[PDB]
């Protein structure tokens, strides 16, 4: 319904759970507002259950050192932006220092619209740009984004940005386990590849994505399970689909899962691994455990260690003749 | 007999057969690309006693143990390695032991094992005894120990003598055969032969008879007539940094393989293949080189347009190298002690044009080895123009003594990222010193990655006043005071339980789990008598909570210049 | 195809067999020639797809 939030001052910074229960019901909003979260539990569920009912805003978005907020989607129902009050330079939308932001709404689904403030995305190191500009797209006004808007660089520059597609050539879902079997992703050099890392967990409902939920560490959402690198041979065509196998799946039960491509970084992060779409898929009717993903850097600065030793001998052991 | 100038036993075994009279390998020696095992045991050499350079072995077939090949190998001088590393014994399908019971002792570099199908007993070795720098070591990729079970002489009483390292007491040796005889503590660094019979002190690896300098297999400095001398006498030149031989055979020896002149050049007491830079052999000759008379800088060219440099041989290509007149890349990924090398090889490097790029060249945490670098010239730049590009490096505590260290870039902007212990101060400084600041921008030095986990130099806060409750505190500090009070000044409070004062400053990295700094941000008050203040609430009628507090000027503009103030660390508990 | 790492040992293997390979023999004492007088190989197997031909020049007779 129509509820608007009349403030003092016109720009109501929040960075604390219980200024968000002073805008608990706000949808209109009467000003703009400021986000400087860094910590807390219960970000993600209190948000939605408080800002949730944001149908619009009528001044401008700013969003600086939010660190333990990792998306966006707790603003579900907002969909445009007056743009009447704007932070300094005509911007709407403005985003600094956001250390885990890993992805915005959606550009499937959640349409945005954008009257007269601009973009603005710097040290974003966790968010990619392909979201940037679906969101560049999607909001319209697109013209309005000029220079020094969105640098390339500090914007998901440091999280895997995953370019290429996978698929699952082969698969067989049980009451308790679920067999996979993917292609074969190989890229030039075979040997970047450590291997893959599936995420999985249970999702009755289709409407979950990526970056749903998320602390300032996100061992709290996902379940992750390592794979290690399929057997390479000669007659590339010969080396089978590597696959897994995952165990300990309620029956007749859903569970959303992808792929995801654990690869080296060279010179520059050329080395963009793949990933699949969110599966969805319902199970048939019938001393910490965990290991620390610390570790995967630790297997990463010894592998191109490996690397770049073969790729030296090579370089001086051979001999072409006249 | 020598050998040399290099050996590379390659698609036959009957080459092997170079191998039966020359006892000392003057030089490299490669053994790779075989596939036989019929023969594998139709040769052996127990002339072998002695190597210079380096020993590779990579692809080869029919071999179980190196020692039935060479009974007597014990020096390993290392005057050249192959990429960091003196012994490498790559990609082998049979090897199933290492041998070499009387190798007794390492000079240089370290030991690289790896991808071996059948090889164990390389833990049973005590490397601090035969090799000094174990740490620079890579033996990880071999097959695991466990599955051989890697026993020796004492399966029935214990033969084998025993040693302890990193905490673990047990035998030390090679085969079931032969064991690692160590030294008695008599003589300690001393040489000594079987039976502890300590050999002459200029002894090295073993030797026939104690205190003996003519019965000696191998000699710590250098050779002459056989006699182990730890010093090249005169009339006489140093040869392979390992042998002191006469002079005119310095001119008998040939360099057309690199390089067509009037054979090697004698300067300071060696048979160099050509003096260090600032020498000529005025008249071509192959006994002097006097000082050239001009700069006279060894030019350094590029194979390939950059020398990507992430070994110790590709700064022996640059031992000489001056003046490199191509691109630079660093890409160090472990290492310890080359820093030290790398002031021999690099530390006279006073030019390098090009781009400078630092890719995750963690074993670097100060660049001062460089010692003579004064100007990159970054006349050819990477995309932006960056001259010099720092990015995804490790600790890197510190660049240089900017005190009195003298550097000046030409052309191309700076850039700096993902420097956890080198706070931007370091950078500031560097541009400051290079008058460059007018040419970089504001996203290229970021601060919020430079200096993350950096604690150096900032401005203090004292805390006014506390007042402290069973669950509570009311505490204000004092307004900070910067020179433009116009800047957003905001403050941040830090704090967390400390049962224990061993408590540090917040690092980034703590963002998530125990013993992380919570952080709560605050604007000062408007009024300019107020001063700033908190009301905490997760605190303990009886807990010593550490916090303090974080100002920084936030200049209108983003990061003008960020001079941030810093808060002592105050334990407070609780009435 | 693109080789890299055992594969490109492998599939020279493949290409000389009883011919054996070719390398610089050391004529001097010192340094050798330049290391190549080209980049590695691998800027030509790795990053490229080098074919029989490549692979051929490096053999022996
Ligand atoms: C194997 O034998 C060598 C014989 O030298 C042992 O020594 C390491 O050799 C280096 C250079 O030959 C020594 O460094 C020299 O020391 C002086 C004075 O300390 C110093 O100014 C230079 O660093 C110079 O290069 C080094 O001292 C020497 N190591 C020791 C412990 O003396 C080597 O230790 C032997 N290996 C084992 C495992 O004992
Ligand atoms: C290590 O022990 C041996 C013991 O055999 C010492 O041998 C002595 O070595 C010198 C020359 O190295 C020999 O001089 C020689 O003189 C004889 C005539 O007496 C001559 O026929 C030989 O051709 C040679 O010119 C000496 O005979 C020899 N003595 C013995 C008893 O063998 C050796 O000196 C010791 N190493 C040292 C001290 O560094
Ligand atoms: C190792 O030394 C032995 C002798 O010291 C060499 O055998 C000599 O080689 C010549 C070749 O012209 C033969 O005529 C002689 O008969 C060999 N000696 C004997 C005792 O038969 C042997 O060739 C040397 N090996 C190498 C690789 O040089
Ligand atoms: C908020 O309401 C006031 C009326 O009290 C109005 O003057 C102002 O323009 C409104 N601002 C926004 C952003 O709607
Ligand atoms: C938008 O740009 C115009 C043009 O200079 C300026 O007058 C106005 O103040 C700007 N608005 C904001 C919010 O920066
Ligand atoms: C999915 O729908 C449920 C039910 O409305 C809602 O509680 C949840 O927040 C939604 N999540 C997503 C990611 O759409
Ligand atoms: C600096 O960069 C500009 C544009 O990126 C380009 O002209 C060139 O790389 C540099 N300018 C010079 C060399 O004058
Ligand atoms: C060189 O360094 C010294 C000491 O830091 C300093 O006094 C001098 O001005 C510097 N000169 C140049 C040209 O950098
Ligand atoms: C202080 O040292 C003790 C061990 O004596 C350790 O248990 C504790 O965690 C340390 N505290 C901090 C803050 O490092
Ligand atoms: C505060 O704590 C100190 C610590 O002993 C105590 O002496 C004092 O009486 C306390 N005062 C109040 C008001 O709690």
């Amino acid at each position: 319904c129509p509820k608007v939030c009349h403030l003092l001052e016109g720009e109501k910074t929040i960075d604390s759970v219980t200024s968000a229960q002073e805008l608990r019901g706000c949808t209109v909003i009467n000003g703009s507002l400021i986000i400087n979260i860094r910590g807390g539990n219960n970000l993600a569920a209190e948000l939605e259950a408080n800002l949730g009912l944001i149908e619009e805003i009528s001044g401008y978005l700013k969003i600086r050192r939010s660190y333990a907020l990792v998306s966006l989607s707790f603003f579900r129902k907002l969909r445009l932006i007056r743009g009447e009050t704007l932070e300094i330079g005509n911007y709407s939308f403005y985003a600094l220092d956001n250390q885990n932001l890993r992805q915005l709404w959606d550009w499937s689904k959640h349409n945005l619209t954008i009257t007269q403030g601009k973009l603005f995305f710097h040290y974003n190191p966790k968010l990619c740009l392909s979201e940037i500009h679906k969101m560049e797209e999607v909001s319209g006004t697109k013209g309005r984004q000029e220079r020094n808007d969105i640098a390339l660089k500090t914007n998901g520059d440091q999280a895997s940005c995953e370019n290429e597609l996978l698929k699952f050539s082969y698969i067989r879902t049980s009451f308790d386990k679920i067999l996979l079997r993917w292609e074969p992703y190989w890229p030039p050099d075979f040997r970047d590849l450590l291997g893959f890392m599936l995420f999985y967990k249970e999702a009755p409902y289709q409407n979950v994505t990526e970056f749903d939920g998320q602390d300032a560490c996100g061992s709290n959402s996902w379940t992750v399970v390592d794979i290690d690198p399929p057997l390479r041979s000669n007659d590339p065509k010969s080396q089978n689909h590597p696959g897994w196998l995952m165990r300990g799946l309620k029956p007749w039960t859903q569970y959303a899962i992808f792929v995801k491509t654990l690869v080296t970084f060279s010179d520059e992060r050329r080395t963009y691994g793949a990933k699949s779409d969110i599966i969805y898929v319902q199970t048939d009717a019938t001393c910490s455990c965990p290991k620390t993903d610390s570790q995967i850097l630790k297997e990463l600065e010894e592998s191109s260690f490996r690397k770049t030793f073969e790729d030296y001998l090579h370089n001086v052991v051979f001999v072409p003749r006249k | 007999e020598i050998c040399g100038p290099g050996i590379d036993i390659r698609n036959d075994y009957q080459q092997l057969k170079r191998l039966e009279n020359c006892t000392v390998i003057e030089g490299y020696l490669h053994i790779l690309l075989i596939s036989k095992a019929e023969d594998y045991r139709s040769y052996r050499f127990p002339k072998l006693t002695v190597i210079t350079e380096y020993l590779l072995l990579f692809r080869v077939a029919g071999l179980e143990s190196l020692g039935d090949l060479f009974p007597n190998l014990t020096v390993i001088r290392g005057w050249k390695l192959f990429y960091n590393y003196a012994l490498v014994i790559f990609e082998m399908t049979n090897l199933k032991d290492i041998g070499l019971y009387n190798l007794r002792n390492i000079t240089r570099g370290a030991i690289r094992i790896e991808k071996n199908a059948d090889l164990c007993y390389l833990s049973t070795v005590d490397w601090s005894l035969i090799l000094d720098a174990v740490s620079n070591n890579y033996i990880v990729g071999n097959k695991p120990p466990k599955e051989c079970g890697d026993l020796c002489p004492g399966t029935m009483k214990p033969m084998c003598e025993k040693t302890t390292i990193n905490n673990e007491y047990n035998y030390r040796c090679w085969t079931t055969n032969r064991c690692q005889k160590m030294c008695p503590s008599t003589c300690g660094k001393r040489a000594c032969t079987e039976n502890n019979e300590c050999c002459h002190p200029e002894c090295l690896g073993s030797c026939s008879a104690p205190d003996n300098d003519t019965a000696c297999v191998a000699c710590r400095h250098y050779y002459y007539a056989g006699v182990c001398v730890p010093a090249c006498p005169p009339n006489t030149y140093r040869f392979e940094g390992w042998r002191c031989v006469d002079r005119d055979f310095c001119a008998n020896i040939l360099s057309a393989e690199s390089s067509d002149s009037e054979g090697f050049v004698i300067h300071d007491g060696e048979c160099m293949q050509e003096c260090p830079s600032g020498f000529i052999r005025n008249g071509s000759q192959s006994m002097y080189c006097i000082p050239c008379e001009g700069p006279c800088p060894k030019v350094c060219e590029e194979e390939k347009k950059t020398k990507t440099i992430d070994s110790v041989t590709s700064a022996q290509m640059l031992q000489g190298c001056t003046i490199f007149k191509g691109n630079l890349l660093i890409n160090i990924r472990r290492g310890n002690n080359i820093a030290s090398e790398l002031e021999n090889f690099m530390g006279l490097i006073e030019v390098v044009t090009g781009y400078v790029k630092i890719r995750h060249s963690h074993a670097l945490v100060s660049l001062s080895f460089l010692k003579n670098l004064r100007l990159i010239l970054g006349e050819e730049q990477l995309e932006g123009n960056y001259s010099f590009y720092v990015l995804d490096n490790q600790n890197l505590q510190q660049l240089w003594d900017w005190d009195h260290r003298n550097l000046t870039i030409k052309a191309g902007k700076m850039y700096f990222a993902f420097n956890p212990k080198l706070c931007v101060s370091e950078i500031y400084r560097m541009e400051e010193v290079t008058g460059t600041k007018g040419r970089q921008s504001k996203g290229d030095i970021n601060t919020r990655n430079n200096g993350e986990r950096a604690s150096c130099e900032s401005d203090v806060l004292h805390f006014t006043s506390t007042t402290t409750s069973k669950n509570r505190i009311i505490i204000t500090w004092h307004r900070y005071r910067p020179p433009d009070y116009r800047d957003l000044i905001s403050f941040t409070v830090y704090y967390k339980e400390a049962p224990f004062k061993n408590v540090t400053e917040y690092d980034g990295q703590d963002a998530c789990g125990s013993n992380s700094w919570n952080m709560v941000d605050v604007d000062l008050p408007p009024n300019k008598d107020v001063e700033p203040g908190i009301l905490l609430h997760g605190l303990k009628p009886w807990t010593q909570y550490a916090v303090y507090v974080k100002a920084v000027t936030l200049t209108m503009v983003e990061n003008d210049h960020i001079r941030g103030a810093k808060s002592e660390i105050l334990y407070i508990r609780t009435n | 195809e693109t080789l890299c790492g055992a594969e490109l040992v492998d599939a020279l293997q493949f290409v000389c067999g009883d011919r054996g390979f070719y390398f610089n023999k050391p004529t001097g004492y010192g340094s050798s020639s330049r290391r190549a007088p080209q980049t590695g190989i691998v800027d030509e197997c790795c990053f490229r797809s080098c074919d029989l031909r490549r692979l051929e020049m490096y053999c022996a007779p």
